[PDB]
């Protein structure tokens, strides 16, 4: 089955820097595009970063309250998934999920999420 | 941007009732509209993809239905483990945004 | 319609790549190979066409010492006469439709070679058999 | 390190330029009509859904449409179908009969012709002894005097005895896809800018091509495939007078051909279970078919194809038009098929203007014909039975084979004719975007391994 | 332990119902009489010896012979072989000529009737000047009047010449034995209670039918796969009114059909090298031919089949029959071949009786026709050529083709009623036995054990 | 004596029995699969058929790890997901025609996972004999 | 040590007799001429250059030629094709019509005979109600009488109508290379003293063999494989009287085979489309067209094949020949093909000598035949059509086909005739130096290695 | 010069040779096997016999050990009732014409004798397998 199992969560004074990771097993890691989303504590759910599949295009790609500061990246030979944090802000605060997709026409929704990470900016 | 709103944010219905949740977007995304389940202490689930297509593992009193930018998710016999966070998600346009979730509790 | 889907590297999808990115799926243009009154017989010779040059590429690597391992490491070194060019170019420098044209005149002298390289060391594979 | 060794590798992205036969996919909602109403609708293939039109990025490809195979393929086995609708149907033998045709019951002005003669014969009945005596009506191109009185014969009755044609049968259209066996690719030129030669830097590697319709028109191509942008003209050599200039514009130009005259037909009787069908009595009047096409938009196009060609020819050329000097009657005209009937027109009102660097419609007179001699084959022709009622259609002219006038001087004029030539060519604006090639795996690659013992 | 991994098993028994083209296995014996004195004797595969019938212990399967294929199959290349036995004889196109026909000379009784006229007519000789004036004989049911005096003209003369037999061919049924390809088994159903539908619960896997005899009667089926034990009705449902109940009794009835004129030939040359056969003199009596059944034999079977129609209409059932109450001369008729004649009978002294749940023969008064329309194609018929001296043949009934009668009532008899109808329906009751499989090996099942690197 | 009727079955023999005994003769159905002018191109549409869908299932087995030993394990774990069902019964309680009907959903999934289990042992294979 | 095992052993060199269809490989040079001039020039494979005659030294093999195959199928094709460059052409039907035959305009002295008959009669033409009155010239072995008046009629026109011959094609020979497919192998016999039967010790084994012409003569082989040292004779049991005696000599004999007549051509037309083609007028003089040979070599070549059949009869052999004493005008005549034209000669002042053991040239009167039932088959026959201008050949007699004559008695003579007879046992001269092998490899031997585990 | 045509013989080259100087080339026959509107008939029926006839013993050859070796051991013991010759003798005394004479009787036996000697060592691997 899909096993997502994100780790680097911490406490980060804003302005910092994190770099979030993502080891995924189940799948053809490579083909999918994969994404963070986060999960704030009033449970609210923002959609952070998502860099597509080999197959995709493999582009990177952000909302705009994040462009330009957060960076998301892979390493397929190792199927492990990365986000780069720099000029954090106290609303980063949360729970940040790995996601992958589904396959074809129909698989840009997410199909499986990971247990998350814990940030807190403070 | 593609807004999601869910409704209602909360909701009491009884173990074994059927319920309707609302999500609807700011934009049309003819069928791009996915939801999920979050259970309490734990991380979100995928139940229901691209408005109505089921998926493996998910048990089959998950229904989705909707097109355009109204969507709905049916859970037709809730059981104690369906309880939770549920959200909505689009894929029409950059950037992919969320409902704010609905809460169900017992 | 953000196209995040995931969207497997269909039929000759590395077809202008480089050969290190090539090699990762040749299996994709080795399967589409066999599956994908009188115009019946247009479909009886196009069927009959396509048997034959797929048992003669699968003979040609059936005498060799690849069986159905569709990729071989082989014994024979490789003379500069026939390419020239540098190791650390020829993997992600050009392409293998470049390769055909650069070859192509040293090619049956590479399959000369094989089948000799090949029996050489069937014999010697019996040679060693008989003694034990 | 240096001790590089051979490493064979299977199933590998090359592919040659080859030529072998390639079969249909007739689409598969083109079966319900049963048991071949038009020809090759159960003959060849059902068609497969969503064929796997598949980019080939950074990929440009030599495409060609001069010397191109797989057109002649196809006008190979359309010629071998048409006999395979041709067999099945009644040879027309026993008409050749010395006819005796008065004028047609009309009111004749000097200004129009007789078009239809009454051509009253003998002719058999089902038993070998009697002979009835039953009359038709005959258009004035397809009898010729043998020489008072005024008696006709058909004129394919010196040389070619040809078949009627099975009501059953249409000859209409039907789209066929074209489709490569295994081993073989097709690949589609992308680019939106693309004439007949040169690399092309888009392609795409399919399996099967779009649904082209076989028509047959000879001047004004109809009813496919229209162009991207512009308005574009395609040929072999452009300072050559003998090569066709195969135009193919962007916006399709809508014609409005008809027939208005009622044409109701009859059954003789020939012999045992032989039909034929000749038009009786035509009710109503007698007018002649016309097709038309609005002047803004035909004007509009020759101003297009007047800066496309000065795209080619330079400026302060003074382009005018003309009206095909010569040929036969099936090369001059614009004949085509309309509804199971062959209208053969007059472009000369069309193909007359001049052009300088600085609502009505036209009427184009059609003219019917019966016996049909397409592809000019030396020992047929093909006797189409009437058919019933006022005939009407529409179609897009979407191309037109036009021919420059082979001048020698330094002049600025460029009088062009139309001309349709080789029937091939109508077939070439619509396989310039494919070409097939061979997938030929098991490329072979000096590598550091080496096979252990 | 709970780690399993797939593990793929190569050439494995299991199958899925298909339909591929099957073909012939003549028996070999046949193959001494050269180069086709019946149809399909070189033409098709010699057979092989010892067809292997082997068991399939602890298997049921679904036959059908309802909605199966394969039966529909042989009905097509049987009429194809139809048509390829055809191709070589003489076609019959100069002979519609208007006859002259008076009655021939004979005691007329007014009960019988002149069975055959005399019509003396004009034909051309091989020389195509002279026009030979010759005569005949000619059935009752092959002419009609074209309207003091009386000449008629050929019934098919109208809309469908139609050929002679090459007297070289027979119209004999030899047996035929379908066989599978590679990769195909042939499932039969070994249960000797076995209705329409249902699993059979014994079944064995051949490769080759056994000896097929092909067959054309519509009523009253012949010489073909007697029943095991009971007199067994199958169907499709019983409580529709469409669909014929294809009786298959167990004790073969025997029929003495025959034909008691003389019927000399004489050959009339049509042109070069076209020999017709036509019937000259009779000689001794004109007498019609006949059938004959035992009246013990034909009385206990319709005791029998009462009884297994009673298992499925219950008991206090007063059934009667009938004698297929309308239709052509062809479905009304007990049409059938005998020798290379065609004999149409008339069971209408066989198919009347009534049954409550409570020495001498038979004789059917048959007639005959020369040219055929068998399977009632459009455009084509059969003038089968006279055969010399008295003709008699013995046959055995096997199975009817019954229909019954479409009741909306509360009511207790079942008039029962024959017919013959489609021509597979006489097929169905030898291929219900067989079902053809496609052997799909290479399954696939998880076990515990990894392939070591 | 020795040799007897009973247990020496024929073709398609164990075709109800159960797998333990169904695997024990395989080969049986598998040789008995290639040997044994208008109706000879029904002869010509049946062997072009044959061979065809022959060389299909020898393509399937080419394309993976099975050359031609025709029962072969893999690396492929066995998700509970596809059959659930107990061990020691699925080689002696069921038979292969209710197992072809109880996978039938789940192939295509499996006919995916060993290409590319072939594939990436395969280039894995080349890595490990490229840096020796 | 003794513990030996199975090897087997995968492509290995043997082979076993079979027979199965070989095909053709025409010479590419042959493709410049369009589309079918000759038979079988488009139709089958274009050869291949330096076919690979390669030695099998250490090599014995037991050939045959009487028992041999692949002589047979050549036959069985050549008359194949030879119907189908047939099957194009003209029937020629509507030309049996009741002659009026005078004779021809010439010296007519008692010794010669009219050769011609003029036969003016009447046809119709393509419009069907007239009938034009048209002459001919015909040979008095093609008209035969009808019976004051004299009127003939064709002598085909009983029992077989038959085809005029298209002009396009061409009954010249042209070299033919027979070529095994994949799996098979020719051998060759390279033996230079080789009969029928018996081990050949010196063969080769080649792909393609090398270009036979197929002509058809009956007596006097011509145009093909000369011996290379001696004259060799060769046959079945030479103590057989059925068994034709093969004699193939080894230098050629020159003959010069003409026709002076210049025999001017017309065309009348039949109807639509068919042309038929008459000899009109003859310029010159009426001569009767004759064959040459040297006298001095003739008789030199019956001195060598006299010696070779002392080799089998013994010497002092008294031995002599005759004139092959009856049979038809086409095996007691030496029937061939010259041009298109088809000559019958007659070898009388040939085979007319005695032999005891102790510049001028022979004209062979010939004569024409214009239709032509050669293979004499049942229902054919082929309207050649005459040619023009004055008609000269020439050609190597290569080998003879001769005949003994079969005494029962004590005597020494031998009268030995000749005997054209099947026209196979011409191809058996070009086809017993080759016998066709099947190459059957999967050898197996044991040695002492085993599988390991 | 360098390169001769003596010793380097061509198709059925070595036919009348010792089997010790025969099986020195066998590719030479193995690779001269496939390659090389009713006159294309003879061209069809001479192809899908062809393709018939190979692939016979390519699936008789497939089922055993041997899957495109050429030259394979096998377990089954040589019993003296098939040939009775010496060895010393049967490598360059007789020939391969003179062998397949002298076994023809005892084919059908070594046929049949090669697929239970690979299927018991095709079940004993499973065996060996299973456990582990
Ligand atoms: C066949 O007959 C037709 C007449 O029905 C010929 O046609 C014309 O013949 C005259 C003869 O003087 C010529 O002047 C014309 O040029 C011919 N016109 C056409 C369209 O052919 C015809 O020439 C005859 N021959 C053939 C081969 O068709
Ligand atoms: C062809 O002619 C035949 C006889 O001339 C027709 O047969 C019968 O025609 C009469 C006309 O009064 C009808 O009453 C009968 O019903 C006809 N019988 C049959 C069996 O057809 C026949 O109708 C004509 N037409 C065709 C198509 O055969």
């Amino acid at each position: 089955e899909v096993m997502l199992v994100e780790s680097g969560g911490g406490l980060v004074k804003p302005g910092g820097s994190l770099k979030l990771s993502c080891e995924a097993s189940g799948f053809s890691f490579g083909f999918y595009s994969l994404s963070w989303v986060r999960q704030t504590p009033e449970k609210r759910l923002e959609w952070v970063a998502t860099i597509a599949g080999s197959g995709v295009g493999g582009q990177t790609y952000y909302p705009d309250s994040v462009k330009g500061r957060f960076t998301i990246s892979r390493d397929n030979a190792k199927n492990t998934l990365y986000l780069q944090m720099s000029s954090l802000r106290s609303e980063d605060t949360a729970v940040f999920y790995c996601a992958r997709h589904g396959e074809g026409k129909y698989g840009s929704n997410f199909a499986y999420w990971g247990q998350g990470t814990t940030l807190t900016v403070s | 941007d593609v807004v999601l709103t869910q409704s209602p944010a909360t909701l009491s219905v009884t173990p074994g009732d059927s319920v309707s949740l609302s999500c609807r977007a700011s934009q049309t995304i003819s069928d791009n509209l996915h939801w999920y389940l979050q259970k309490s202490h734990e991380s979100p689930r995928l139940l229901i993809k691209y408005s109505s297509q089921s998926i493996s593992g998910i048990p089959s009193r998950f229904s989705g239905s909707g097109s355009g930018t109204d969507f709905t998710l049916n859970i037709n016999s809730v059981e104690t483990e369906d309880f939770g966070m549920y959200f909505c998600q689009q894929t029409n346009s950059w950037p992919l945004t969320f409902g704010a979730g609905t809460k169900l509790e017992l | 319609a953000v196209g995040i889907g995931a969207v497997f590297l269909g039929f000759l999808g590395a077809a202008g790549s480089t050969m290190g990115a090539a090699s990762m799926t040749l299996t994709v243009q080795a399967r589409n190979l066999l599956s994908g009154t009188v115009w019946g017989i247009k479909q009886l010779q196009a069927r009959v066409l396509a048997v034959e040059r797929y048992l003669r590429d699968q003979q040609l690597l059936g005498i060799w010492g690849c069986s159905g391992k569709l990729i071989c490491c082989t014994n024979v070194p490789w003379n500069s006469s026939w390419s020239n060019r540098n190791l650390s170019e020829i993997w992600d420098n050009m392409t293998w439709l470049q390769w055909d044209k650069e070859i192509s005149n040293y090619t049956q002298i590479i399959y000369g070679l094989l089948e000799e390289s090949q029996n050489q060391q069937e014999k010697n594979e019996q040679d060693l058999l008989a003694l034990d | 390190a240096e001790n590089l060794w051979v490493t064979v590798y299977y199933g590998v992205p090359v592919w040659k330029d080859a030529e072998t036969t390639l079969f249909c996919a007739s689409d598969a909602k083109a079966y319900e009509t049963e048991k071949h109403n038009v020809w090759a609708t159960h003959a060849c293939v059902p068609t497969d859904p969503n064929p796997q039109e598949i980019h080939l990025e950074n990929v440009t490809e030599e495409f060609n449409m001069w010397k191109n195979n797989m057109v002649e393929q196809m006008h190979t086995d359309i010629i071998s179908l048409w006999d395979q609708s041709l067999k099945p149907c009644v040879k027309l033998t026993p008409l050749c009969v010395t006819l005796q045709c008065t004028n047609v019951t009309n009111n004749i002005t000097d200004d129009m012709r007789g078009e239809l003669k009454n051509c009253s014969f003998n002719m058999t009945t089902e038993l070998r002894d009697k002979k009835q005596k039953v009359y038709s009506l005959f258009y004035r191109l397809d009898v010729v005097q043998i020489n008072s009185n005024k008696e006709y014969r058909l004129i394919n009755c010196n040389t070619s005895a040809c078949t009627q044609a099975c009501p059953k049968v249409s000859f209409e259209p039907i789209p066929i896809h074209y489709c490569a066996p295994a081993g073989f690719a097709i690949l589609k030129c992308k680019d939106k800018k693309f004439n007949g030669t040169g690399p092309c830097p888009s392609v795409s590697t399919v399996q099967c091509t779009h649904g082209i319709k076989p028509v047959v028109s000879t001047q004004l191509l109809l009813n496919g495939s229209l162009a991207e942008e512009e308005v574009m003209i395609r040929s072999e050599n452009i300072t050559n007078n003998a090569k066709n200039i195969l135009v193919q514009f962007n916006t399709p130009v809508q014609i409005n051909c008809t027939r208005p005259n009622n044409n109701t037909r009859k059954s003789i009787r020939i012999g045992p279970g032989q039909a034929f069908y000749a038009t009786g009595d035509i009710i109503g009047d007698i007018r002649q078919a016309h097709c038309n096409v609005s002047k803004a938009t035909w004007n509009e196009t020759l101003g297009k194809v007047v800066k496309q060609l000065r795209k080619h020819f330079g400026n302060n050329t003074i382009i005018r038009f003309a009206n095909s000097s010569g040929g036969d009657l099936e090369v001059t005209t614009h004949s085509f098929n309309c509804g199971g009937e062959f209208f053969y027109c007059n472009t000369s009102g069309l193909f007359n203007s001049t052009w300088i660097s600085n609502n009505d419609s036209i009427t184009l007179p059609c003219r019917i014909k019966q016996i049909i001699n397409m592809w000019q084959r030396i020992g047929q022709c093909m006797y189409a039975p009437p058919i019933q009622g006022v005939i009407r259609c529409v179609s897009n002219i979407t191309g037109l084979i036009l021919t420059r006038d082979g001048g020698s001087t330094n002049s600025t004029t460029e009088t062009f004719r139309p001309g349709g030539g080789d029937m091939r060519d109508n077939w070439r604006s619509e396989l310039y975007k494919y070409k097939v090639v061979k997938i030929e795996p098991l490329g072979v690659a000096p590598t550091r391994c080496k096979r252990r013992v």
